RNA sequence: ACCCACUCGGCACCUUACGAGAAAUCAAAGUCUUUGGGUUCUGGGGGGAGUAUGGUCGCAAGGCUGAAACUUAAAGGAAUUGACGGAAGGGCACCACCAGGAGUGGAGCCUGCGGCUUAAUUUGACUCAACACGGGGAAACUCACCAGGUCCAGACACAAUAAGGAUUGACAGAUUGAGAGCUCUUUCUUGAUUUUGUGGGUGGUGGUGCAUGGCCGUUCUUAGUUGGUGGAGUGAUUUGUCUGCUUAAUUGCGAUAACGAACGAGACCUUAACCUACUAAAUAGGGUUGCUGGCACUUGCCGGUUGACUCUUCUUAGAGGGACUAUCGGUUUCAAGCCGAUGGAAGUUUGAGGCAAUAACAGGUCUGUGAUGCCCUUAGACGUUCUGGGCCGCACGCGCGCUACACUGACGGAGCCAGCGAGUACAACCUUGGCCGAGAGGUCUGGGUAAUCUUGUGAAACUCCGUCGUGCUGGGGAUAGAGCAUUGUAAUUAUUGCUCUUCAACGAGGAAUUCCUAGUAAGCGCAAGUCAUCAGCUUGCGUUGAUUACGUCCCUGCCCUUUGUACACACC
């Protein structure tokens, strides 16, 4: 959970993290604890979701630590700037245009 | 995994058998020092080959000296 | 007799509950913690049990009446999301089927896996999702197995010797498979490293994948999954996420107590297609032109040369562009879309992939790991290291494959075209060209750390003219016998390559069943992967190139909807 919160605080879309081993009992479970956006699938994953793993060792067996972070698009620095499905348009400007000829002259 | 079987053999190495240590030496009517056993050809006096029957080895050598004396 | 309107009484029914209720539901099951209209009967957890007994009524069967001991943490009700159903509907898919193709299953052989056999024939995996899989093509190494030997890679801690030696070393033969001092003959060296015990470890292709990680495989590459408000429920929940029509798709159009969103799909990225438009080149290809070789012989045709000069169409690869189902025609709530032309390099998601959700599986790996818990083991070690063998044995089952059963051929000539690749200096890589050899191979020389040399990988299938013409025949190639080569320290249990000989089974394969819709199926090689050596295997690649649907739920599997459930460790 502090994980998570701190990934938040540094400004990340999302984090995804899975602790997979024996945490109380024999019987071994993978817990997963995420928040925010996240991506799965295409190239974007590459791109922007930096991944981590290693395994902890304890006296009684080994856990494993998955951690992902999705990166702000527009926060890049190098390669593109945004996910490629998010299409944005831009507002058009007002107009009072009519009003009968008339000529600028210099 | 299959039982154990073993046909025979519990061997030992050679553990040096310490005989006497100076031997190969004989000192007499006071002050001289006589030697015994033939020195070693390869490297001298300190080192003496060991004398059997036409059987003239070394130690430092370990073992390179054959020749009939 | 109808028709209309009203009215008492009845059998019901429909919609709302503002009332009830655990809810299903209920105009009563309402007017009940805001508790009292009058009354009769019945129940007080589940079993024991409607039993025992005693009455009583019956001709009898039986009825009415009706216990307790003991036993037990639940039995039940209504609903819920699942799972399942020899329930009913609707989808989707060449791991489904039609329309077809190519076949395997038959045969000989390679090679997996049984089973057997064995000193050992090491193991892991057994429907899809074990079975040419562990990159598992094992001569040793590998190596986990067996017959034997060798070594300490017994940290460090504490002690007994503490040099009159702790202890290391040891040719010659018997010793021993053995130029293993393995030791026993020996008596020469070695110098406090150690060895002898006790704490303690470390290594283990030992064990458990049912203690785990990571990775992967599978549900599923199917279309699925979720939360924020809002609505419906007392609630678990539900609606959104749906009747339809669409799509490869929860893809959309729509309908609508939901509205707007997110993940997955799509977008994306890699690649394959087009570019006489750029930017370029003696590590790509051309043009003219020098010299030059052969021709007809007029100028003309094919050549050899990095001699000049210039060019970029083919070439490579940078930056761009280009297709968005465009234009038109039909068809459909005139919607999403689908169909047909036309133009175009491109009109099946433009072709093929890479990635790939939520939730999981006691799926597979502890034989990839100095990933690893715990247990075993730990100096006659399950650590190792040598040596030989074994993994490859055969009455026999099955699993991928290769070769074939010929005339659309076979064999000889001759013609003669690819694309992916790969490739050494501390080694021994790829290896042209010259000589020797029927081969295999040698050899000398090279060129290449590579768009430069191998290599235009002049690869096969193919095409051209010939010999046999349908006979287990010159189809076919298994076993065999002998020789000559090659790799390696080692080829018997043929490693493999070649030479002559031998010529077996099979005239297209039953019960079955796999794969597939376009540059695909199938045919054919080549290529890297392992590799010192070995291809019938594998990832790629080109070459030749069809037949037949362009659909449907009949089968098979999956999904959803409606239903039933006494299942929810979920029909094992
Ligand atoms: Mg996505
Ligand atoms: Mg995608
Ligand atoms: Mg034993
Ligand atoms: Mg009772
Ligand atoms: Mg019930
Ligand atoms: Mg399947
Ligand atoms: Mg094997
Ligand atoms: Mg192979
Ligand atoms: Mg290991
Ligand atoms: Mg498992
Ligand atoms: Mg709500
Ligand atoms: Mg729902
Ligand atoms: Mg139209
Ligand atoms: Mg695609
Ligand atoms: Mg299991
Ligand atoms: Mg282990
Ligand atoms: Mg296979
Ligand atoms: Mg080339
Ligand atoms: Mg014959
Ligand atoms: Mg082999
Ligand atoms: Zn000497």
């Amino acid at each position: 959970y502090g994980v998570v919160r701190y990934v938040m605080e540094s400004g990340a879309k999302g984090c995804e993290v899975v602790i997979s081993g024996k945490l109380r009992a024999a019987r071994a479970k993978s817990m997963k604890f995420a928040d925010g956006f996240l991506i799965h699938s295409g190239q974007p994953v590459n791109d922007f979701i930096e991944t981590a793993t290693r395994h902890v060792l304890l006296r009684q067996g080994v856990l494993g630590i998955k951690v992902k972070i999705m990166k702000d698009p527009s926060r890049n620095t190098s390669g593109p700037k945004a996910l490629p499905d998010a299409v944005t348009i831009i507002e058009p400007k007002e107009e009072e245009p009519v009003l009968e000829p008339s000529v600028k002259d210099y | 995994k299959k039982v154990y079987t073993t046909p025979k053999k519990i061997r030992h190495k050679h553990k040096k058998v310490k005989l006497a240590v100076l031997n190969y030496y004989k000192v007499d009517d006071e002050g001289k020092v006589a030697k015994l056993r033939k020195e070693c050809p390869n490297c001298g006096p300190g080192i003496f080959l060991a004398n059997h029957g036409d059987r003239f080895y070394c130690g430092k050598c370990h073992s390179t000296f054959a020749t009939q004396k």
